[PDB]
């Protein structure tokens, strides 16, 4: 992609294109929605201490961010573009799998619904890195609690996923760039 | 309902009907006796920096375009074009000499003047009087160290006049500090909740922490963790409650200035926290200094709120009477090392923002209180305020404005109901002045 | 709007205006005059059997928490916290001898009784009057064969005198029969109509089912199946229907027992029926035996309906003038088999549940016609119910009640309207009265 | 609000307050005042041309069946079936002989006669008067040239009168042109914006086009792209502004038989209608054959509006003060090729349809102007139309109407705002016509 | 995952997973995938004979279940658990099924659109029944009539299927655990 | 399918099935799955250019139809029954990518944020020319803009794919019957 003729395009998702456009490789886009699908339901069950055992990384940085909206043709505002809704390393992450664990977790009692729906699947080697995978997919995310609240959540992922204890394939970086600036699903309290 | 004769909220401030939660008549009347007429918050000095930075900002309803002018003043204006009435700007933050409308492209400058016209001579002539077309103007801007607010009534109170007494508490760290910086961009989220509730929470609710927030007390490792569950009561003296004229308050927790940080900056923090104490001591005394260093859970009336050194800074942008937008920026002191702000600032918004799960914790306290002032059988009943009444004092040697001095209670919902009933029932600044009169006595009684 | 004066539901309840299914300031004031005032279903003793089950349930759009006392009794509750007012309870049922609320922790006895505050001597003292904190009870609770009924009204009839000539035909299936239970959990579904519109369907709508229904009758081979498309009218003297002063009616569909069930259980059900009613002949006498095996389509006012036989139980919970929340139930007799029970309760479910193909033919009916009472050209317009009309008759040596000796006709809409239009235009139960007292004088002119 | 009082738009049109895109009680009050009152569009004879054919409309926000009967007249009837109040037809286009409900099953005809009642003698006896229970018919429904309009209100004036001196510019396309056909079925988007706001846009609005559609204009290559980023304005003499007695207005582009049209169909468009307009000049002389193949910009009062030559045909249907359905044909002559018929309608969807880049331009325009209506500051703000005042003419010797002589201006804002204010502050047609009798005098003012 | 530790976590929920992480056939989750993608285009067109023709078997179970809501920590209160909105043998989908084609379902003029997509899609042979596989799914199922209404359905969907006449494999279970309590969609008249 | 059996299927959507259920071939359905995932990632960061360059042919058929609402049992009306929402050959969609990538298209600032979900894919040669691919998928599209305006679209997409430049596969066919009449995402300004 050229971004100077694709004017709408910024030169992180270009370059992001660039990586799978490339080297095509069946397998790895395979093990890549296993890897996936297997994550999500663990998190569909909100079985988050196996999640955390079994699909994240200790080096990980889970991020998702929210961007200030700024003008097309804006060039000299160049303060803080965006806030971060998660950023978490592993420590973090166990951290809010305790407090979802938590008995006196009120909010959490009758028990919540989950159900996600991942798309998209796409899959490269890093060049540098043969030890490393990108993984891009998107995600729905339907959450159901309390008779009649419904809240859906739609986002892309831009994962990186390495071999791990026991040659387990696990998260060592999720992006996300959440794609809606004002949510209107009373929080961002779920695991993309 | 009549709003000059309809007891919302009862003598001293004691307990307010249900319904002021969920009545939409109400909220309509709030539009115009609250909002339109007092202080809200618009954005810092940090933010809109250099000439032609603007923001967006709501108050109330409305929303606002906040300009830093040439001269180095902040002017703020309707977001409306004054032609057909398009909304000019669509984006958050930028920097610009003006703003063009999109349906038939006048041009206004960032100081709200008419200034292009397309085709102004082929199609006005000289009929068309530019001078009178400037975008609204919001009447008062005034800034608070930095923060930034404004006022559509030009009647107010000066904004520090207006702050009362909670000034004197919120000056250690807004002021003796050297200064913070508001971190953006905010988190921005809608809940389904009257912004009385959140409002009223963070002005005066430490009862609520140990229970409402058990799981993050115990998940977090925070300082104020022993509370988790209601395993124990902070001891006596371990904080006050004040409040003041013009409806601002906050509880005070002494000495807890990694507030609801996790331990991975709590000996960080600290440590900065009383380095900074130990200096102060010698320039504003001994209590103002330890006051800096303590966490306070304060509303600037309205819809503003903060935990300080927490460094957690809310706006509860009215939608409905059952809808608000909440606005989640970080605080931080300027002479912080960069790390440590940056670090600060996620872990504001790892707890308060968007997935805050501090934050989360309140969700179904703040939008069920509300959504319950709706019910048929619920809107004449009485929510209750009266912790600790009776033994409120004013004047106090030491500590200003009306004081409860110990740190749970409900001190400071009274005086920000007591205010609310007063505007509620006013029909200009005047009229709010005479109604408040003996306010600090309505507050000591019994 | 003057309630007083307004008709809405013209003389012998021959017609209704429009608006009725529309208006949200008549759905505000139906809240005051129907939902505050009369008797509304709660829950059955075999969903709360035990001392300190307790189940949530609307009444109007208020929730209330519903308990087994420890005596035995049956006290309901508002599921509202006497504090500030948060909703105390967020499940459907359960098991509990109390509810803490989650916001400050106070705890409520199944009782309603304020049991426990946190920290209440260090912070409350002895200020605190818990006994004056009670949570807000509903005024009478009352059962009508284990079917648990609530109103807020402590000037309303005694519920088996509201249900007047009602009862009679509700007694062989609810008490004589040995006794019926409520199958739990109901399906809850969100329907586009208003309350009244499935209300009065069920009251007294015989007119519908062979054309609404006919694909779910082609389909399902049911005993009402000869009705599909209007392929055929049911026979002189196959049914009747009958109305009664306080607004409950129904209409009689003769020996019925399989109801709507498909042809996989209507031998089985035929036979039930045929071989208690033969015991039943000896006890109550053969008409009042017929009756307990014949199909009822009930409204118990204003707004609990029924199909007995095919065991249909609903609630159609107002929300708003075109917003209704369907809660449906099984309703079994429990000397049945309980194999027979779990397969009736399925049945139930898959016609009239929230995938009940049966209840589906109803939807658009039910929601355009509650839509178009919005419509400005529909508001002032009448919806006719003069099916039948001089016809009907009163103090029949047999049949008590207004009663129309048909089994298709508009008797049981006119009784529900002319009571709904005499509260309307009440400020109480005496005026209700008042406005009744020749009652059944104004049904069987002409 | 007194809508007999209070002054909505300013001597001579020349502003309207902002509240009037946003105020609910007033959109409740243009249901009686503008849509109960006023011509409607409803269909064209092309799209129902054979006995039987029939199609549904909105009226306001009541919905209509439109059906040709079997002597070649229409009529047109709610859609709300005389029992209870069902909607009838759930389709938008058909034949039949009549329309059956689903509810119980009356049928009624094409002609709105209550035809037959299931099981009629058996149930009602001779006692149900049919007679009266037609459907509650449309009072008038006229034709333009093919184009049918309808009018709840016996009392306004013919069709042709109504449309004043607009009809003048509409009848060398709609007549002389040897007739137009509507390409259905429709395109049919929700905008949350006014209805007012297209309305006005298209009357009088060509201001906004060159910036508006600046990059519709850049990327289509369309006839008027040489105004693309206001790079040129249209030079003088290249078009005309007028405005009638009952509202109606229009633009005239002189000229500019292409319109919106992208190169692909502008030489064979050119071609098409110059060979016409030489037909034309020996028929209805040379000023009204160019007006032919002239770009009119229109609205029919109060929300039918259309481009001639692009052939672009909207209705701005109703549905609260900021949500409206678009409802997009779009308009062919009969004699044109088939082919190029074809591909002009793909070419109107294409640019204004559902997807049509250019109406996505005006999307944010109209949601947010609208929406602004609501914000508290701006409820009593002027939306300002005073861009060529004291500039135009009544009576001219060649173009009639009040007209400004210019192609940009607001000369029929102030002519649509006139007779709406007329219509809001009058309780019939009567009134309106006192309120209108020196209506040209006021709109030519200084 | 061990269910004393993820406390969240239902029993029934951790045996569903076993069953899917372990033997991992990739050739048998694109036949599943393949077999729900033609059921769901079947469903979709509203040919419903053809789907109960070529995708379920004589011996189905078609249940769809709408679970009370209890406290997380309720043990004492016994009463039935769900209700079925769905629980069906071959000859009740069969009426289910005429009754929507019947040309007197009024609500089915104008004619009814279908769109639904399945994701997340797992299969795994039965331990002990090497003729049954288990099929794991998720659908959003959207339902458009009469010019404005549109309603969205999302679920899990737990199934068993089996080869039968010609060797066609067809659905002998389907279990749904709705998890919306309150449904917004009018109805579940649809087949999840 | 027997339409005369099944009574709601249409011969169209009876004739589409047909092409799907024969000839399975797994290879195809991996490669429609690729094209069609880069497709949607492509057009999702808005490389609209890119999007024309490498995935639409220069004789494409690019359709959206609406369908006017009629009787099940219609059958003398025989007016037009649809209107196109989309009916653009190469140079028509080169005109709306200008439109999107123009500066003074005020609507794209700040800049709008996209989020495609491709399920259901199948894929079948066409019988006659070995050279033109079938490709049915189903779309959710999610556009987010300007703080609070969040619109969601649903749809099956009826493709026909072909080699071109290159031997690169590109769309020369896409047909979508939208399954909702009255549209409330404000407009259909997004490609499907
Ligand atoms: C009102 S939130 C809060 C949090 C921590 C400590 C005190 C108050
Ligand atoms: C009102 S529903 C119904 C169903 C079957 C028989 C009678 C009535
Ligand atoms: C009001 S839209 C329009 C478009 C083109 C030319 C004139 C007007
Ligand atoms: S509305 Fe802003 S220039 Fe016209
Ligand atoms: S609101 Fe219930 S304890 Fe405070
Ligand atoms: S509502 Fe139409 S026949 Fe009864
Ligand atoms: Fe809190
Ligand atoms: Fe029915
Ligand atoms: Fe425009």
């Amino acid at each position: 992609i050229n971004i100077q003729e694709d004017k709408l395009v910024s030169a992180h998702d270009a370059e992001e294109i660039l990586r799978f456009f490339n080297c095509h490789d069946s397998a790895l886009q395979q093990e890549a929605t296993t890897l996936l699908t297997q994550e999500a339901h663990l998190l569909d069950i909100q079985a988050y201490r196996a999640w955390l055992e079994h699909c994240v990384g200790s080096e990980v940085q889970y991020q998702v961010i929210s961007r200030e909206l700024r003008a097309a043709s804006e060039r000299r505002y160049k303060l803080n573009e965006a806030m971060n809704v998660y950023n978490e390393n592993f420590q973090q992450l166990k951290v809010r799998v305790e407090h979802q664990l938590d008995p006196q977790n009120w909010g959490n009692s009758p028990k919540l619904r989950f159900t996600r729906f991942i798309t998209n699947v796409q899959a490269a080697m890093d060049v540098n890195d043969k030890e490393l995978l990108h993984i891009r997919s998107n995600v729905i995310l339907h959450r159901a609690r309390r008779g009649n609240q419904v809240d859906v959540f739609y986002a892309a992922r831009e994962d990186k996923w390495k071999r791990g204890e026991g040659g387990v394939r696990k998260l060592v970086q999720r992006f996300v760039d959440y794609p809606e600036r004002i949510l209107q699903t009373h929080n961002l309290m779920v695991f993309l | 309902m009549n709003y000059n004769n309809k007891i919302l909220v009862s003598e001293s401030g004691l307990s307010q009907k249900h319904l002021i939660h969920g009545d939409e008549e109400l909220f309509q009347h709030e539009l115009k006796t609250i909002f339109a007429r007092n202080w809200l918050f618009l954005t810092h000095d940090s933010l809109i920096p250099a000439p032609g930075d603007y923001v967006t900002a709501k108050m109330g309803i409305d929303e606002v375009i906040v300009s830093r002018q040439n001269d180095g003043s902040i002017r703020a204006f309707l977001n409306v074009c004054r032609h057909r009435g398009k909304t000019l700007v669509s984006v958050e933050a930028g920097n610009a000499k003006g703003f063009v409308c999109s349906y038939h492209g006048w041009g206004f400058g960032s100081n709200g003047e008419l200034q292009s016209v397309p085709f102004e001579k082929d199609l006005y002539g000289e009929s068309l009087n530019k001078k009178c077309l400037g975008l609204k103007e919001v009447a008062r801007v005034e800034s608070f160290h930095g923060f930034i607010y404004g006022c559509f009534d030009q009647e107010a109170p000066p904004l520090m006049d207006y702050l009362g007494d909670a000034a004197w508490y919120l000056e250690p760290m807004f002021k003796h500090s050297g200064g913070l910086e508001l971190v953006g961009p905010p988190g921005k989220v809608v809940i389904k909740a009257n912004w009385k509730a959140p409002a009223e929470n963070f002005v005066g609710d430490a009862y609520h922490v140990g229970w409402t927030h058990a799981s993050s007390l115990r998940s977090g490792e925070s300082i104020f963790s022993s509370l988790a569950g209601n395993a124990a009561l902070p001891p006596e003296g371990a904080g006050l409650q004040m409040t003041s004229k013009y409806g601002s308050g906050m509880g005070v927790l002494w000495d807890g200035y990694s507030g609801v940080h996790s331990a991975d900056l709590v000996p960080e923090l600290m440590a900065f926290g009383g380095a900074k104490q130990e200096r102060l001591n010698k320039e504003i005394g001994d209590v103002r200094a330890r006051i800096y260093r303590s966490h306070l859970n304060c509303t600037v009336f309205p819809n503003n709120s903060m935990l300080t050194c927490s460094g957690v800074f809310k706006v509860w942008n009215p939608i409905d009477a059952n809808t608000t937008e909440v606005w989640t920026y970080a605080i931080v002191e300027k002479d912080m090392p960069e790390d440590l702000k940056r670090r600060l600032a996620d872990s504001v918004q790892r707890t308060f923002g968007p997935a805050g799960f501090w934050e989360s914790d309140d969700n179904d306290n703040m939008e069920t209180a509300s959504q319950n002032g709706k019910k048929y059988q619920s809107r004449d009943s009485d929510l209750l305020s009266n912790l600790g009444f009776g033994e409120d004092v004013y004047g106090d040697a030491v500590y200003p404005g009306v004081v409860g001095k110990s740190a749970i209670g409900e001190t400071s919902y009274r005086g920000f109901y007591r205010a609310y009933q007063a505007h509620v029932s006013s029909s200009n600044w005047a009229e709010f002045e005479h109604a408040s009169s003996t306010w600090h006595t309505e507050l000591t009684k019994t």
